[PDB]
């Protein structure tokens, strides 16, 4: 019998509630999205205030649409995080209840290890080397001995961050996200400024990087010698090097045979086909997941709780807290092994 | 009789009873064989010469600021004198159709040889301006001007009709 | 010239040969020409039918002579007679007549229930406003300036309790009439019981 | 400083212990500023907070009703 | 010598009084609640903003004042009308001031204040007043020791029509939408038929609104008229139609002298026209300034200062501030003695 | 149904009084819907409010938390 498990991805201003299935089907994924002004963050209290709105209808959604009832519901999953204290407070609650009304056992769920899992299971592949790079996250995951340990990463802050910070200082709209603004006009670019060079050994900085094109962008744009558009074509081919610099040392120091990539900045284009075309010189080959699953959403927590579930760890409903950096080594694979 | 009217102006009034010629007096009203210009109103319809002389003085304005909407001065006067906006049915109604012998013929500051004229071109008799009262068809005076009871308990006909004059051009 | 109005003024003529007075609107200089004209006009007409309905309603007016679209004047008659307040004035200094009195009440207050059954407020029911004609003591009313049209029992309350002040700031040397002239309103009128509840409501309005 | 103490009315008791073992053993966001104690008795909850400052101490309010009421909307089905 | 301090908060604007006898302002901190273009004020964010800024406000009174607390005969606060939150932080404020300064609390009303600050500025002794204000359109008299209103909008108040006239047409919010208005019409050069709507002594402004809302919507797509030409036809035909009612109440109650106050006072249109009516019928307009007849905290006070100098007073336990205070329930004690 | 007891500690006897004396003239807009009794012990400042509801309650602790914050802030600056 395909036991179902129920789980919940708070993590950022993006709702999800998942329930999956063993193989990995989705029964249902509704979920929600919060709006911010353009040049500002999303402040926690208003995207609380946005969960508690939409928590409610979004369960109900998916018990809608998944046609389970919630006693057919084997287990409760909740994303320790890392994440937002207050969404995964609000998750941590309303799991709690639910648990102690149904009976059903909970379980600490991580984010990057969902992320690499429903990856797998959607894009076929193997057991590739991961480069999960996101506004929250940027780092390269290998399995090895049941840890998924990390080999690469930003050191200074996720890339995710500096594009979305120089997005801001470009003032470009936040709809539908100001990575996508920034894409598109950096397709419009036409003139390349040089960018320092800031990786240290096989990993990234971004700091030094984005105060220089900060500069850069400020000068240009006062004595009008270029167009916003150069600029973002000048900062997408930098980070695209590096990124795809570090990612061919990490694939060189692993001993792979191919790589996959994932996350709301890997759903560029110009990456995805230079590094294909170098992994094809590698004789690697490029796992790409849809838009879909690069974001978050309820149903990649899911697959990963299950996952937990079946092999019989469980998670005591009283240690049902959360971090603000849950590290993916600390939990060790069992269902692998 | 010559009555005086505002600014100088004068108008004189003769009164007819029994006309033998009155369709003759229509169809050359119609077609203007007459050359002196004289107006004919149903007699009936005046309780006193005072409504005639609000009318006078109603005429005199309008051609003395030539703002006279009909053809004529006299023209102007008898509908003027119907008290409503409609020319057409002012001049069927309150000016003489085919059944009006007893009938009013004015005219504008005229010398005594144009009334004495005018009185040899019409085959009747000559009465005073006193039998109006005597004369005075109220029943459809009050049919036609809508007047109330109660207005003719505190006032009579005469005031009512040149209220009603007065105040045609306030609808 | 007699007297000049707040908006218009009344002067003194001969109409057709008859003793005349001419109430003249004469254009103010507090609307621009068009909007003057349109006005003026309007008032004009209104203050004919106010003066055509109160005839139609039985009450005593002055009677309309002539009027002249390209001047804006009223025409009306002369009439003879005597005020209120002077009738008032002489039976607070050598005496008050009660027949005299009661008379007169009645009178004016079978005059304001014709004239308020008809839906048609004045405004200014002031002792200045309606005569009494000399030799027929009939009660005539003028100075249909404030006049307005309504259905509204709150206009004629009004109307009521104005008149009461009126003859409350004209001094009670004539003594209280208000018990006359309830009286008097209660005898003449059909729908005098909500014009009295609305008349008490106002009253408990101002008193305050 | 300042400090309430809400005692909330409920139809059962398991309800009270329902919101006891949901709200109680989650840990609050800092012990330095603020206290919270939490107990039942009945059907009747006695939730204790106290703190240095006001403003919060209102933010806990705000927190602890709005989760209050998400617990009773999900019982209540 | 005597000095009283009111405090006014019945609208967004809010002001701190404090006056002498003699009608002259030693200090006026006053303050708005700027709203965002487009849209108005609230009760909940403007008691917010009073909430933020009253003891600033206070603060700055005394600075400008230079008058210490024990100087002040009474101290008073404007009872209303007006919306309830601020009105009501008011109440607190001086029943807190009057607890520890321990001086007597009075209630005000607004448009005796208004009238009673324009009469000891203008120097006038007995006039018939009119108050136009936001939320006040009304011509005033005094009668056996009251001050009796005999002009009275009955549907909504001038200055609130201009105000969502200007909110259809979107105008901006600074300093007010009706000096926006002004401006605007100081362009208008052709006129617009209004119908008439004076009825007794008292007009209806809702039914005027809408229909110039209407015509304003017809003749901008339709390109007919200008948005100037319609503000100058609309404050034409409204300054005559007033007109014409404070003359019937010049015949009415047999008045001579005129005065004029409130927020379009001012403006310049309306005493022209007022001064030339004075001249034709031997009246002596008085004429406007800002910093007398914008709502604030002078005329209070000195509303205040003339119910305390003659006796009436309200105890601490009778502060009860009310959404509906008419003018004529305050006994005009000081003009009879 | 709902309801607690709020404590402010103030400098003497007289600030608390104060300030019970100055909320206790405030009618209650709705008293069909909410109520409000308090106590005085020492410096502690007791205020026991009892609502019907969940929302009201809360807006009314809200209200009353910002104006003891006027209030504070008023004795602070003239104590
Ligand atoms: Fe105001």
């Amino acid at each position: 019998k395909k036991m179902i498990a129920i789980g919940f991805e708070g993590s950022a201003n993006k709702i999800g509630v998942g329930i999956v299935t063993l193989d990995g089907t989705i029964l249902a994924n509704p979920r929600h999205t919060y709006i911010t002004p353009p040049g500002h963050g999303f402040l926690p209290r208003e995207t609380a205030h946005h969960h508690l709105d939409h928590v409610l209808p979004l369960v109900k959604s998916a018990l809608e649409t998944s046609q389970v009832t919630p006693e057919e519901i084997d287990c409760i999953c909740y994303t320790k995080g890392p994440g937002m204290g207050a969404p995964l407070q609000v998750s941590a609650i309303v799991v709690r209840v639910l648990s102690q009304l149904w009976k059903k056992p909970i379980v600490a769920v991580n984010h990057c290890v969902a992320h690499i899992e429903m990856g797998r299971v959607v894009t076929g592949a193997d057991d590739p080397v991961v480069l999960y790079v996101s506004g929250g996250n940027t780092q390269v995951i290998a399995y090895s001995e049941g840890r998924y340990r990390i080999f690469g990463e930003t050191i200074d802050i996720a890339v995710g961050n500096c594009l979305d910070r120089f997005a801001r200082v470009l003032k470009l709209s936040n709809d539908p996200s100001p990575g996508y603004n920034i894409e598109q006009l950096a397709k419009k670019g036409e003139n390349f400024i040089d960018l320092p060079y800031a990786v240290k050994g096989m990993d990234v900085s971004f700091s030094g990087i984005l105060s220089y094109i900060e500069t850069t962008a400020e000068e240009k744009l006062k004595n009008n010698e270029c167009t916003p558009a150069d600029l973002c074509y000048s900062l997408q081919e930098t980070v695209f090097a590096m990124l795809v610099e570090i990612t061919e040392r990490a694939m060189a120091h692993c001993d792979k045979k191919d790589v996959l990539i994932v996350g709301g900045v890997g759903c560029n284009e110009r990456l995805q086909e230079m590094m294909r075309t170098m992994c094809s010189e590698r004789d690697g080959k490029l796992f790409a997941t849809d838009d879909r699953y690069c974001i978050d959403n309820g149903a990649m927590i899911a697959y990963t709780g299950l996952l937990a579930f079946v092999n019989g760890i469980e998670t005591p409903i009283e240690d049902s807290t959360f971090t603000q950096r849950f590290r993916t080594d600390e939990v060790h694979a069992v269902w692998r092994e | 009789k010559v009555f005086n009217l505002d600014r100088g102006n004068t108008l004189s009034v003769s009164l007819f009873s029994g006309v033998t010629n009155s369709k003759e007096l229509l169809n050359s009203m119609l077609d203007g064989s007459l050359k002196l210009e004289v107006s004919f109103l149903n007699a009936s319809l005046i309780p006193d010469i005072f409504p005639l002389l609000a009318a006078a003085q109603k005429a005199l304005i309008s051609k003395s600021r030539d703002s006279l909407s009909t053809r004529t001065l006299h023209s102007e006067l008898v509908y003027n004198y119907s008290g409503s906006k409609h020319i057409t049915e002012s001049l069927k109604r309150c000016g003489i159709s085919e059944n009006t012998t007893y009938i009013l013929a004015a005219r504008f500051n005229a010398s005594p040889v144009e009334m004495e004229e005018v009185a040899k071109l019409i085959n009747g008799k000559e009465i005073d301006l006193e039998e109006l009262k005597t004369h005075a068809n109220q029943a459809n005076i009050l049919k036609h001007y809508k007047i109330t009871s109660q207005e003719l308990g505190i006032s009579s006909l005469g005031d009512a009709i040149v209220c009603r004059i007065a105040a045609r051009d306030a609808l | 010239l007699i007297k000049q109005g707040a908006e218009a003024r009344v002067f003194e003529s001969t109409f057709a040969g008859r003793r005349s007075i001419v109430k003249e609107r004469f254009s103010k200089k507090y609307r621009h020409p068009i909007l003057d004209a349109k006005l003026t006009l309007k008032r004009l007409n209104a203050e004919a039918r106010c003066m055509t309905k109160a005839r139609k309603l039985g009450v005593c007016t002055p009677v309309l002579y002539a009027v002249d679209t390209l001047l804006h004047s009223l025409t009306l008659e002369y009439i003879e007679g005597v005020s209120v307040k002077d009738i008032f004035l002489e039976f607070g200094t050598n005496g008050v007549v009660e027949e005299r009195l009661d008379d007169v009440a009645a009178q004016i207050g079978a005059a304001i229930a014709k004239l308020h059954d008809g839906g048609l407020a004045h405004g200014d029911l002031t002792t200045s406003n309606m005569l009494v004609r000399s030799g027929t003591n009939q009660l005539v009313l003028i100075d249909f300036g404030l006049s307005v049209t309504s259905t509204l029992p709150e206009d004629k309350a009004v109307d009521l309790y104005v008149l009461e002040r009126a003859l409350l700031s004209m001094h009670s040397s004539c003594g209280n009439v208000m018990d006359r002239i309830l009286t008097a309103y209660r005898k003449s009128s059909k729908q005098w019981s909500a014009t009295f509840n609305k008349l008490a409501q106002v009253r408990q309005r101002g008193r305050k | 400083d300042f400090s309430c103490n809400l005692d909330v009315s409920f139809e059962s008791e398991e309800h009270a212990l329902i919101a006891y073992t949901s709200l109680a053993v989650d840990k609050e966001l800092q012990p330095d500023k603020v206290r919270r104690v939490m107990s039942v008795s009945n059907n009747k909850l006695s939730v204790h907070f106290e703190a240095i400052e006001a403003r919060l101490l209102r933010a806990s309010f705000s927190a602890f009703v709005d989760v209050l009421t998400l617990a009773t909307r999900t019982i209540q089905e």
